[PDB]
């Protein structure tokens, strides 16, 4: 499968320096030029610039000239982009992507959060009603994944399986760490006769956690 | 450096209509743009370029037209799954520049929301914390206001909203919640209820635990 495969986040100190990694495969690395492009919330894309894997040849976005240096692997067939002297304006979404007209296609973003506060795992609440058969045919379960920083954290149910039916919320921050919920809805012919399990993790603490939703 | 602009800002279409977006280059960008669809929890896509040539795989409804400063974007019949932040950018010269997006939704069926109501989980007591949460789910329009009441009596510190985007196969949004309390706040304490007010009924769906 072609693929860019970039970090989930980064948390760095301001002024200090970060580098974006963006691994390729699936495709001939040199033959394609690779754009790193800047995503704030509310915002319209930026450009930050394009490299050559070829041969290392760049073209950057003047605004970021000082801010911003791409670099390439080929035996790793990896781009790198360097961001120095880090601020609060550079908390953003970056993604690294290749635009060809017969071949557009986007990493996934590495979530960059500069902050001097420390990372803090989440808590994480399973949600039962509980009890039975309340109400309709299906059930509401759900997961409160609580108090932790930096954003962003992954929930999944039943490890992916559970895709039917899931709304997992925005992460809001309310004194310096982030609370999300998540909930699912099942038929009361699954639940509780089948194991139901959020499934939630923290990239930045390298937290893992599985909390089974049990009745009552 | 080249600005772009995008009309409208946001919104809503009923499914089957035909959509315009727009978008104005600040001077000549001859055909060099093109349009990005970044769907909810997605990476964009992209969906025409050169101003009017459909990425291959783009479904036939979406064709781009224009030249020079104005170009436009449209959906001849939207479908649900069409939902999205529409970007346009110009490649035509350095630095590459984009516009602010316009966000598209699409109109549905008014539709009352699924309300579920969870007291805090033991685990959750024994930290010192009592957090009580009320999911309103898939409901349309997104306008909904919650209430939440303590043995009758409306609280109003201590509580987080959080609502999804627009669904992209039944249109409707969800939104969440949560009082949080501490622990011998809430034991003194028997009644709990999420009252929600839409324009879907004229009294308030109420969801409600004791204990």
């Amino acid at each position: 499968q072609v693929k860019l495969q970039e970090s989930g986040a980064e948390l760095v100190k301001p002024g200090a320096s970060v580098k974006l990694s963006c691994k390729a495969s699936g495709y001939t690395f040199t033959n394609y030029w690779m754009h790193w492009v800047k995503l704030r919330p509310g915002q319209g894309f930026e450009w930050i610039g394009e490299i050559n894997p070829s041969n290392g040849g760049s073209n950057y976005n003047e605004k970021f000239k000082r801010k911003a240096t791409l670099t390439v692997d080929k035996s790793s067939s990896t781009a790198y982009m360097q961001l120095s002297s880090l601020t609060s304006e550079d908390s953003a979404v970056f993604y690294c992507s290749i635009w060809d007209s017969y071949f557009d296609y986007w990493g996934q973003g590495t979530t960059l959060t500069v902050s001097s506060a420390k990372t803090t795992p989440p808590s994480v609440y399973p949600l039962a009603p509980g009890s039975a058969a309340q109400t309709n045919s299906m059930v509401t379960l759900g997961c409160l994944v609580k108090g932790y920083f930096p954003e962003p954290v992954t929930v999944t149910w039943n490890s992916g399986s559970l895709s039917s039916g899931v709304h997992t919320f925005p992460a809001v921050l309310q004194s310096d760490l982030y609370t999300l919920s998540s909930s699912v809805t099942v038929p009361s012919s699954p639940w509780p006769s089948e194991t139901v399990t959020c499934n939630v993790a923290h990239p930045a603490s390298s937290t893992k956690v599985d909390k089974k939703i049990v009745p009552r | 450096n080249i600005v772009m602009t995008q009309s409208p800002k946001s919104m809503s279409m009923s499914v089957g209509e035909r959509v315009t977006l727009t978008c104005k280059a600040s001077e000549n960008v001859v055909t060099y743009v093109s349009w990005y669809q970044q769907k909810p929890e997605q990476s964009p896509k992209l969906l025409i370029y050169g101003a009017s040539n459909r990425y291959t795989g783009v479904p036939d409804r979406f064709t781009g037209s224009g030249s020079a400063t104005d170009f436009t974007l449209t959906i001849s019949s939207v479908q649900a799954e069409d939902l999205a932040d529409y970007h346009c950018g110009q490649g035509y010269s350095y630095p590459y520049t984009f516009g602010g997006g316009t966000k598209l939704e699409i109109k549905r069926a008014d539709a009352a929301p699924t309300v579920s109501i969870f007291p805090p989980s033991s685990e959750q007591l024994t930290s010192g914390g009592a957090s009580v949460v009320c999911f309103l789910n898939n409901f349309y329009p997104k306008d909904i206001n919650v209430k939440w009441k303590i043995d009758g009596s409306e609280r109003q510190n201590g509580v987080l909203n959080s609502w999804t985007d627009q669904d992209s196969k039944d249109s409707t949004y969800s939104m969440s919640s949560t009082l949080t309390l501490t622990k011998d706040e809430y034991e003194r304490h028997n009644s709990y209820t999420c009252e929600a007010t839409h324009k879907t009924s004229t009294s308030p769906i109420v969801k409600s635990f004791n204990r």
